[PDB]
């Protein structure tokens, strides 16, 4: 006989129950149906406000206008430069917004996403702390260093032979500090559309400038690393320009702070005289080829994760090694095991190391000059 | 040697209206943007009084070899 | 027999639920479907590069017409589906995003691919074989076995260079690659990436190093280096600049920041001296790889 509270409640609970499930689909493809209606709006700054509902704005997709205010927008905010949403028929103000950053300050800003501390490398504390000194603590103990009278660092830039650990500390720098490096590899900044570079620039230094503290590390300066003519194509000019855009910034009149820059490069010889000076780079870091004891420092770090019966030749690999650079060492480990691989040995001896190291050594005769000083 | 030391010199002491435009701000991605700017720091400078307009990197709009084709 | 008229009662009544909401259904089912279709079945569709995903649910878009409007409404599109630089179907009245799209990469990148894939094997060779290994030992194995590699704790060669004279044979071993390797063959010419556009050389080459990091695996073959290799002098007055950037490009792009072991980069050229000395190095291009002029029974072989 009690059997029926349940295909009362069978039916009632699915029954009572599906019909919320089935329900709220409407409600919320309904929000979306209804937000179709909903329409876009215009963008610009506020050139400037003509009168309180009066305003020069320039559209941010191209010419001036007249317009006014809406209401409770607040008049007083509405200001020059300020970037306002706009009407696409009334064209006026559909809503202030603040200072976008395009598409490119994220990928350099929130994106380049640094790896293993400063540990990871070395060979030559020296650069390393050299440049700590100057970028970190200029920040988190800047504040006693004006009891000795002198500004924080300004910038800072590696020059060295193609591989000496540049790339590489640019890396283990945003990764241990973390705080704000926006890396440019000073290549994809250039575009075509006149000042299209000058924008880019603008826009690192202006988020960065609102946004500091913030690292800034060039990739390739070399780009608009340029150097200047008396001339060249109808091109050059364009980068240049955007080469000096950061000139006048990291300088000129608006006076950087918080914000420092990395300056990246393989060979100093090409830049310009007005950009390695200071107030724009303070002190070049050199990072060269490891020493001896820096291969052998460096040697014993990417190695280090290699089956190698008890005959590691270390002594031995590094002695040979001489004029080999960072990675010229890795690959030797890298060459050695294709000989590990080659044949069969899943364990690594002191065999597939020579061999390697006067091979890794050996077309290391196709590079001629790989040292170019600056200045 | 010290030029845009000096500029900053003059707008500190300065009395007047001390404009600072970039020579790489004046082309942008539009035709005419450029003209039109010059005619407003020259019309503001008409309007706010004995004005200094200065040209940090002039370079970047004066260059002589100029090519009208690209 | 009551609770049975009485759970029997029960049932239209809780029939109705169902029954009732299937006309709910269709009210919504219907005009959902509909206007959709109108507003979305515009097929003309403006795609606009996204800027800034404000959340204060707002978001700002430039459009194809390089027009910037301030939706509050990001319309059909989830947030994830957000972020800057991404296709969007914005229908042309509304500027309300209708579709997200795939992404860029260039009509000049996309002949970069291989439908018709060579078919010279490698017995079509002969007295490459020294190297041959090696091409095939710098990219097939390290592609069909990375789990050996790591078993000894290694490190695979990032791509080669083909370098020799310039009749011996090398873009064969290229197309037995783009024969064999299954993976996504990807031959360039140097020359292309060449351009006139101050933005074509770096666009060209991220869009090539990014279509091949979106079709793993890939071997990009890149003839004659030197058509982008050269290094960089140090003038006034004038000098290559895209050439050297591009290369630039180029170089931040097989190593530099951010490292990468889903692209294998195969470089020949005519003439291993001109090439600038930062694509070489150990890390660009792992192994140096002499072709030879034969001798005989190779030359016996040929024939
Ligand atoms: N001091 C070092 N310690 C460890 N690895 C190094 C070192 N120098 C170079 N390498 C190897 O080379 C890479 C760094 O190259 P990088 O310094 O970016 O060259 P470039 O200066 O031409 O950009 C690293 O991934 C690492 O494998
Ligand atoms: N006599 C001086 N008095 C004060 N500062 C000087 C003097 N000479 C050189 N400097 C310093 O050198 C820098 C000059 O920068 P500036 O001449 O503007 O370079 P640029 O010409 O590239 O703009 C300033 O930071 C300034 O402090
Ligand atoms: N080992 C070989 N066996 C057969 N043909 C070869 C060999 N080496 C070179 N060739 C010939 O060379 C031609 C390709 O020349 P290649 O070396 O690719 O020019 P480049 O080196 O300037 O790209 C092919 O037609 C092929 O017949």
């Amino acid at each position: 006989k009690l059997l029926e509270h349940k295909e009362i409640d069978g039916r009632l609970k699915e029954l009572r129950e599906q019909l919320k499930e089935l329900t709220k689909q409407y409600e919320k493809s309904e929000n979306d149906l209804k937000a179709l209606q909903s329409v876009g709006q215009i963008v610009g700054e506020v050139l400037k406000q003509l009168t309180e509902e009066k305003f020069i704005v320039k559209a941010t997709n191209g010419p001036r206008y007249v317009v006014g205010c809406r209401r409770q927008l607040d008049k007083s905010k509405l200001k020059p430069g300020t970037r306002v949403a706009l009407d696409m028929t009334t064209l006026t103000i559909m809503r202030y917004l603040p200072r976008e950053v395009d598409p490119l300050v994220y990928n350099m800003s929130h994106e380049d996403p640094g790896n293993v501390s400063y540990s990871e490398i070395g060979g030559l504390s020296e650069q390393i702390r050299e440049l700590r000194e100057v970028i970190e603590l200029p920040l988190t103990n800047p504040e006693l260093f004006q009891r000795v009278g002198i500004i924080p660092p300004k910038g800072c830039l590696l020059y060295g032979p193609p591989g000496t650990g540049k790339t590489l500390l640019a890396r283990a720098v945003a990764s241990q500090l973390d705080c704000n490096f926006l890396k440019v590899v000073s290549s994809s900044i250039v575009d075509k559309y006149i000042g299209e570079s000058a924008r880019l620039i603008r826009e690192m230094f202006n988020y960065a400038r609102d946004h500091q503290p913030c690292i800034i590390f060039m990739d390739e300066i070399d780009a608009i690393g340029g150097r200047r003519f008396s001339e060249g194509t109808s091109a050059d000019r364009e980068i240049q320009r955007t080469l000096m855009e950061l000139l006048n910034q990291m300088d000129g009149f608006d006076t950087l702070h918080r914000v420092k820059m990395i300056m990246a490069t393989n060979r100093p010889d090409t830049l310009d005289p007005a950009l390695l000076r200071p107030g724009r780079l303070d002190r070049k870091i050199h990072i060269d080829l490891p020493n001896e004891q820096a291969r052998l420092d460096i040697l014993k770090i990417h190695a280090g994760p290699i089956t190698k019966h008890g005959e590691i030749d270390y002594e031995a690999i590094v002695k040979l090694s001489d004029g080999f650079n960072g990675a010229d060492l890795r690959n030797v480990c890298t060459e050695a095991g294709m000989f590990a691989i080659r044949a069969d040995h899943d364990f690594v001896v002191q065999e597939d190391f020579m061999k390697a190291v006067r091979k890794v050594a050996d077309s290391k005769k196709l590079e001629s000059k790989l040292d170019y000083k600056p200045v | 040697c010290g030029k845009t030391m000096l500029a900053k010199a003059v707008a500190h002491h300065t009395t007047a209206a001390f404009i600072r435009v970039v020579g790489s701000e004046f082309v942008q991605k539009y035709l005419g943007e450029g003209p039109r700017m010059v005619r407003d720091v020259f019309r503001l400078a008409k309007e706010n009084a004995p004005a200094i307009i200065f040209i940090d990197e002039i370079d970047a709009i004066a260059t002589k070899r100029f090519d009208a084709q690209t | 027999r009551t609770r049975l008229l009485d759970s029997e009662i029960k049932i239209m009544k809780s029939e109705v639920l169902r029954v009732t909401h299937e006309l709910q259904a269709m009210k919504d089912k219907i005009k959902e479907n509909s206007e959709k279709i109108k507003v979305n079945k515009t097929l003309p569709y403006l795609v606009s590069n996204v800027i800034e995903l404000l959340d204060v649910k707002c978001a700002v878009i430039k459009t194809s017409t390089r027009q910037t409007y301030f939706l509050p409404v990001i319309g059909l599109v989830d947030a994830e589906k957000l972020k800057p630089g991404d296709l969007v179907g914005v229908n042309k009245d509304s500027y309300l995003i209708l579709e997200t799209l795939p992404t860029e990469y260039d009509s000049r990148v996309k002949a970069m691919e291989v439908d018709e894939r060579p078919t010279e094997q490698y017995s079509d060779i002969g007295g490459l074989d020294k190297q041959i290994q090696e091409l095939v030992e710098a990219i097939v194995l390290p592609m069909n076995h990375k789990e050996k590699f790591e078993n000894l704790g290694i490190q695979p060669p990032k791509g080669v260079l083909m370098y020799g004279p310039p009749g011996t044979g090398k873009t064969l071993l290229a197309r037995a690659c783009a024969a064999q390797t299954k993976a996504t063959f990807l031959k360039l010419a140097g020359p292309q990436l060449v351009q006139m556009f101050i933005g074509d050389g770096a666009k060209l080459v991220r869009d090539a190093f990014a279509l091949a990091k979106e079709k793993a695996p890939s071997i990009i073959f890149i003839d004659e280096l030197d058509a982008i290799g050269t290094k960089r002098f140090d003038s006034e007055k004038a000098g290559d600049r895209e050439v050297q950037r591009t290369m630039l490009e180029l170089l931040n792009q097989l190593d530099g920041f951010q490292p990468n072991t889903q692209v294998k980069v195969i470089a020949a050229t005519n003439r291993v001296d001109i090439l600038d000395p930062a694509l070489l190095r150990s890390g660009r291009l792992d192994r140096k790889i002499e072709f030879p002029m034969p001798n005989e029974e190779a030359r016996a072989r040929i024939m």
